[PDB]
């Protein structure tokens, strides 16, 4: 008859990232806040966060 | 937005979770596939090496890069059932191979 | 030529005397010398046919070296110098060993590709940076005479050949290791379907896998000058064999 199979679900997904991180948290939470009159911008470009 | 190559992490990381014993799909670095997956303790791969072939070209191990950890794949059951019918009977008599 | 900005018009002339040297020995492939291993595939006692991009048994080399300390000629941004990237190369770089107060450092000739060198298409970028190389795949803007300053022992020159007030659109960007007390090093470059492959190989052994990158485009170019006022012939003997 026939062959009887079944249906597979749950798959998995792995993959290397090709971009290192952003490391936003190690910035956020260093130890020199700036005055509100500094206000000091960082920028961040071609990262994964 | 929608542009450039800042993206998240955070779809593709829902669970990240690697079974042993029940059969599933798996999409390992581009190669797309299903079957079962068994732990092992496998110390051939090396730095830059996380899958593992045969001569006739077939994924058989791999190791995943985030627990360090190597797992075997087997393929799943595919069968096929024998049916014993007489002239005029009612039922059959069903016979499963090995 | 390669780019269209001008980094700077202090010494430009027109040396005439420069030509490619023809190395003596040729290639074996017997021992393992001039094979890579796949990409992240693992073998074990197989005897594997495999059809790919490998150098042929009993060819011989060429030397694409442009040392200059002060001046820079235009003849070695203009081709031979500038060949075509159709199918793959491989390259056979010298690990110089330089001394100063008791310490080594390692200094070797870098090598850029692109297809047009305009900042509105991708181009990849490896350099060494004292042992640690840096491959990056970015939108970068090359200029029209492009050299690198040996960090070292010192120069006169001032290493510029990308222009950008803000970081560009990158598609690929890591960092890599090495032996530092190397000799020789092995390098595979080659792309198939739209897709670039670049292997690395520091000892003599079959070459490993680096990365793989998805571009879509067809490459057909492929050495800016070191340009170092300390490696001489004359009272520290080192040669730059690329
Ligand atoms: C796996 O091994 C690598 C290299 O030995 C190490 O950097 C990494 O932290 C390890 N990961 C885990 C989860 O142990
Ligand atoms: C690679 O090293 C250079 C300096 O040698 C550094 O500027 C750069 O951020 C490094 N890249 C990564 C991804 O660590
Ligand atoms: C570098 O090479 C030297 C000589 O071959 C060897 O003694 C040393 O252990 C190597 N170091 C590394 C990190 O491979």
């Amino acid at each position: 008859l026939s062959g009887f199979t079944v249906k597979p679900v749950a798959t998995v997904y792995r993959r290397i990232p090709n971009l290192p991180d952003c490391d936003i948290d190690n910035w956020l939470n260093n130890v020199s806040v700036p005055s509100p009159l500094n206000w000091e911008r960082r920028i961040f470009s071609n990262c994964n966060f | 937005i929608n542009s450039g190559t800042t993206c998240s992490n955070d779809l593709l990381y829902s669970n990240t979770e690697i079974s042993t014993g029940v059969c599933v799909n798996y999409d390992l670095y581009g190669i797309t596939g299903q079957g079962i997956f068994k732990e092992v303790s496998a110390a051939y791969y090396n730095n830059w090496q996380n899958l593992l072939y045969d001569s006739n070209g077939n994924i058989i191990g791999f190791k995943d890069f985030l627990t360090n950890k190597t797992y075997t794949i087997l393929p799943c059951y595919s069968g096929r059932v024998s049916a014993a019918f007489y002239q005029n009977s009612s039922s059959p008599a069903l016979l499963y191979r090995n | 030529v390669i780019g269209d900005f001008n980094c700077t018009n202090s010494f430009i002339n027109d040396y005439n005397k420069t030509i490619p040297r023809i190395s003596e020995d040729v290639v074996d492939v017997s021992l393992g010398l001039g094979t890579y291993y796949v990409l992240n595939r693992v073998y074990l006692n197989t005897t594997l046919l495999f059809t790919g991009y490998f150098p042929k048994s009993g060819a011989n080399f060429r030397d694409l070296a442009l040392k200059g300390s002060i001046y820079l000629s235009t003849l070695w941004y203009k081709p031979p110098f500038l060949s075509d990237f159709n199918n793959g190369i491989f390259s056979k770089v010298k690990n110089t060993k330089l001394y100063v107060n008791n310490t080594l450092y390692s200094e070797f000739s870098t090598i850029v590709i692109g297809s047009v060198f305009v900042n509105t298409s991708y181009t990849i970028v490896v350099q060494p940076h004292n042992g640690i190389l840096e491959i990056t795949a970015c939108q970068y803007t090359m200029c029209e005479y492009p050299h690198t300053v040996c960090k070292s022992k010192g120069s006169i020159r001032n290493e510029s050949w990308h222009i950008d007030s803000s970081e560009p659109l990158c598609l690929f960007k890591k960092n890599f290791t090495y032996n530092v007390s190397a000799d020789w090093l092995y390098f595979h470059f080659y792309q198939e379907r739209g897709v670039f492959y670049a292997y690395y190989a520091d000892v003599g052994m079959p070459t490993t896998f680096l990365f793989s990158l998805y571009l879509g485009t067809i490459l057909s170019h492929y050495v800016m000058p070191l340009t170092c006022n300390a490696i001489s012939s004359n009272t520290d003997n080192e040669t730059l064999e690329y």
